């Protein structure tokens, strides 16, 4: 196939306040795509959503072929063997340490041998870069590290689509370079196509093959990193840059600043 | 879906998937598996996967158990690419 | 409406999806052990302790009221069948649904908050059946063992008191009187309530923790919501079971 | 060593740097009321559904005892002098500290995990004797408040079952026996122990909110440690002032 | 006087972790100044720090004269009326709304009659932007709008030093550069000396006048905005744009990756 | 530290700090203090903060209560910063 998951229009609501409306969106398989939107835009809830874990009201999301609202929910966890989201706060599992962290999906599905999952987990460790932190429990690594230990347990598996759910976010530049590096040399040496869902534009840009921009409800913009970037839209234009004041307002709405002055003039 | 090993004088000619899956039934025997083979060939592999190549580093370190200079023939570009991302050094792969 | 038949129904959905499944045996039982350890042994102490003081009063005021009517000998059979039809099963669950009916819901809601339960079912494991199940199997069998733990512990103190205190009755106390209390009937019908509040307990502590909603200031609501509700329950089930078990 | 002092000593130093100091009463009135709605009014429901059931049951469980010793009269005397004597000030310090004595943990420990305790502090308004104070004068004029509403409507419980059940008695229940039975010094001994249980519910429920570990994971603990603490203690308390008000 | 606080010396411990050592820093008035470090470093117990609310162990910080840790706790509440810390998330008070969260540092200690006091509380809404957000409950406010309206709340009673801790962390660029416009427009128009502590270079550094770049426990670099991005230093070239290795080890430490490959070899 | 007003014909010359502070006693006695002042002039007025802007509106607002078009003379240009910060419409202010 071309694509590994062809969203074709789907409409989401959740309540009243309709999140998403006939969006369109392609993830194509080994090239990292991102999509970006202003905080609160519901973009986590369209990682949530392609991961089946919630249903869209009018929509067929392809995932490789078949959709992924109408499984089973048996078949649905075999291809859910074939997904794999890295949260953000990575959610760690508090239970157990790294190691045993990142050996759960393993332990979970394969029956590799005791000293054959100890390499792999000591291995992947090493692939994200903290094999010293195998016995450190998930409350006492950093910030950063819990998202990097849950981006190795994340790539147990090999799961063919790894998609991140705002991987840099309230980072400083020195750990957004290590992940901005850890989500590209995947990539360039897996074969997965990472969905990095995101809104700090400066760095997703520098990694993402083709990125989508979604406005309030809708998508609005797409193209590569280059041509996006100059897209002539002041729905886009201001999000791509943040000029503080365009389509999307500035001053809240408020009525007539005359009463709210001074009351009862 | 497939994975085979033949002893074939002093290489262990493997074939099939090498991955999670199927590497259950080389890991049993792995001991009599490389007990005179000096250089593992590893040709008529397609893909191998991270569990395949902890398989393969083990099979590595059973051969200079005993004690045999091991080579590796046949490997694919894929693997060498996954070991670089794994870091894994120099004297376990060759 | 919401409250009608959204919560409930949601609540036993989570159940019927939590309990009747697949059969796993062999993988659960590390994980049923852990979780005997967290809510049943860890709460240990605050039911053995507590289990002392609600014993030492049974029969500090009980003695009291005995001895106006000069029936001393009785004290037995007030403390143990006392702290053992009424006061064990309900005490020891009220001090259950405190120490391990909110640290379940301030911990699978706390789990879910971190997205821990949704990280679950992006694997193919099934967060009910593998984080829910051993918790409420872990609760519904400490329960029972916690309040006989704090039924033998209160009979002591009430000894501590009616003997150690007033030496009046060394074994006229229990070794002639209880006796004739500590017939099987008696265990039976506490622990049958031991159960029934460890069910109740135990599965509003363990939804509300999963239909929280997840923040620091929704999860800390929810934790009192069960502290609240499993209180609630567990007095008007006390009711209902007291005018079963004794109202013929 | 840290539970030795250091935890005593801190949770005695953020009292004394909490109800003496500069004497402010009409800026505090706004805060006492709403602490009042909060802490007191709020949680009246679960001392109020809650003291029906336990009172219910003290009749149901007490009138089938006393039938089997022809005394169906002191029934009023059995219900009342007991829920007013050592059940009422305990069983409504424990749904008080369920209630509302975790969430004043999970209030104002999540202030000061979102640092709204220090935003206080950083204008000149101290953050004790502005938070910490109005919820702890609400909490030791609500519970004693709260153990009488409790022990109202649990004589009234007990009355709707030795009446309203078995109708064998109309005024003799209590028209004429608990004349006998409700003198002051027997609301004055359930009012001594329903402050000192406030006084402890409500010190110990609002210094592990101040002495949190300031995280979703440190306010979800302390609110478990304070229904803990706040039984334990309740209930050692309530042992050493039986033993003060009856042992005499 | 030249500068509005001059940490001259100050080493913090808290514990047995040495968090400062020996660290000096200059804040002139009218200035916004910054300071920058990992994430983690210890940034913002500088700012509560300065605010008195925590004693450094060895260390002479004066704000604007006298020192800061040797006051009566009675007289510091005084000074502390000429400070506004803006923590991350807002710290707004959740009992009342907005309007009743900006007009709290006024009815504390100003005599404003009621028609006077809302005038001024609509007007420092305006002011920040959401002043149609007066009624609105602060759980209602988006993660943004929460750090604005603490914002207008903090400029109550003019403070002459309002520091930020973490403005813009996890925030959208289009929220970053509403943000980032309202504390210039503060300094340019009050005579504030904003102190911006924070790690988001790219941003901060399009304000601040003079910024610090605090290493794992000491200060090793100042200047400004344009002498600090060309800083030959590789603790600080790294951090400024997030190189990913250098000083800071990519690699957590650990033991020979032999063994934690080979268990036994 | 100070403030006064003074009624000196059509103008209402105040002088002094004009803050949250000395703001209180202009505020009561506001409606015959500008009961018959066309202009308002600051001029000794050394620094203007948010609360005598405050006053300083609800003070324009009186003069245009009994109908007076205001105009003010003498103020500063820090005075105008701040009105620029808080967007006060050039229909209050003047
Ligand atoms: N209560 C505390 N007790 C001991 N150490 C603390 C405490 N609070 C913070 N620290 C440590 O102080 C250092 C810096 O404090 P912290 O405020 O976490 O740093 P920051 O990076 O400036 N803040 P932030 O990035 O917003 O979390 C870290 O090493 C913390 O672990
Ligand atoms: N049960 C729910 N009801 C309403 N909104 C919800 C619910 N669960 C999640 N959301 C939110 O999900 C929508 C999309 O935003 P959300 O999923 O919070 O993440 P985001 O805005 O994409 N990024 P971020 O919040 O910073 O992680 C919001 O509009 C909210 O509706």
């Amino acid at each position: 196939v071309a694509n590994l998951v062809d969203m074709r229009d789907v409409s989401f609501t959740r309540g009243n306040r309709c999140i998403f409306d006939n969006i369109s969106l392609t993830v194509p398989r080994g090239k990292i795509t991102a999509i970006m939107g202003p905080s609160g835009i519901g973009k986590t809830t369209l990682l949530r959503l392609i991961g089946g874990q919630i249903a869209p009201d009018h929509g067929e999301i392809l995932f490789d072929g078949e959709n992924i609202p109408a499984m089973s929910r048996s078949r649905l966890y075999t291809v859910r063997k074939r997904m794999s989201m890295l949260f953000q706060s990575g959610a760690l599992f508090t239970d157990m340490n790294v190691f045993d962290n990142v050996a759960y999906p393993l332990r979970e599905h394969t029956q590799l041998p005791a000293p054959l999952l100890h390499s792999t987990v000591m291995m992947k460790l090493e692939a994200v870069g903290l094999r010293g932190a195998a016995k450190l429990m998930p409350s006492e690594l950093s910030g950063g590290m819990a998202r990097r230990a849950a981006l190795a347990r994340a790539i147990a598996l090999e799961p063919d689509l790894i998609m991140f759910d705002e991987p840099f976010v309230g980072q400083d530049p020195i750990t957004m370079g290590v992940l901005v590096k850890l989500i590209s040399e995947l990539n360039s040496a897996l074969g997965v196509t990472c969905v990095v869902v995101s809104h700090d534009v400066p760095e997703v840009l520098s990694i993402a093959d083709h990125a989508w921009i979604l406005a309030d409800k809708k998508i609005v913009a797409h193209g590569s990193a280059q041509a996006l970037q100059a897209n002539p839209d002041p729905r886009v234009r201001q999000f791509l840059d943040g000029i503080a004041d365009g389509p999307v307002p500035f001053r809240y709405p408020a009525g007539d600043y005359h009463a709210d002055l001074l009351p009862g003039s | 879906e497939s994975l085979s090993w033949m002893q074939t004088g002093d290489t262990l000619a493997l074939s099939g998937e090498l991955d999670q899956d199927v590497l259950l039934p080389l890991w049993e025997m792995r001991e009599e598996a490389v007990k005179g083979i000096t250089c593992i060939d590893l040709s008529r592999v397609s893909r191998v996967d991270t569990g395949g190549l902890a398989l393969l580093l083990h099979l590595i370190d059973l051969a200079k158990k005993q004690g045999n200079n091991v080579t590796l023939q046949g490997v694919n570009d894929k693997v060498y690419t996954l070991a670089k991302l794994y870091n894994l050094p120099a004297d376990v792969l060759p | 409406g919401i409250k009608t038949l959204r919560t409930f129904g949601r609540a036993g959905l989570m159940l019927f999806n939590a309990l009747v499944g697949k059969p796993e045996f062999r993988k659960h039982a590390p994980l049923l052990v852990r979780q005997l350890y967290n809510v049943g042994v860890l709460s240990m102490l605050i039911i053995v302790v507590s289990g002392v003081f609600i014993g030492m009063v049974l029969g500090l005021q009980g003695y009291l009221v005995l001895t106006t009517y000069s029936a001393e000998t009785s004290l037995g059979m007030l403390v143990a069948l006392s702290l053992l039809r009424e006061l064990g099963p309900v005490v020891a669950a009220l001090l259950f649904a405190g120490r391990a009916g909110s640290a379940l819901t301030a911990e699978i809601g706390l789990m879910r908050a971190t997205e821990q339960l949704s990280s679950m079912e992006m694997m193919a494991v099934d967060p009910l059946r593998r984080v829910i199940s051993p918790r409420f199997w872990a609760g519904v069998i400490s329960l029972p063992l916690l309040t006989v733990i704090f039924v033998a512990v209160g009979i002591w103190g009430g000894s501590l008191v009616g003997v150690s205190w007033k030496g009046i009755d060394s074994g006229f106390f229990w070794s002639a009187m209880q006796n004739a209390v500590d017939w099987r009937m008696d265990l039976v019908n506490c622990l049958i309530k031991s159960v029934v509040f460890a069910i109740t307990v135990t599965w509003i502590s363990l939804f509300n923790g999963y239909d929280a909603i997840p923040t620091s200031a929704g999860i800390s609501r929810a934790t009192t919501r069960t502290v609240v509700h499993s209180s609630l329950a567990v007095l008007g089930l006390d009711f209902v079971l007291t005018a079963l078990m004794f109202g013929n």
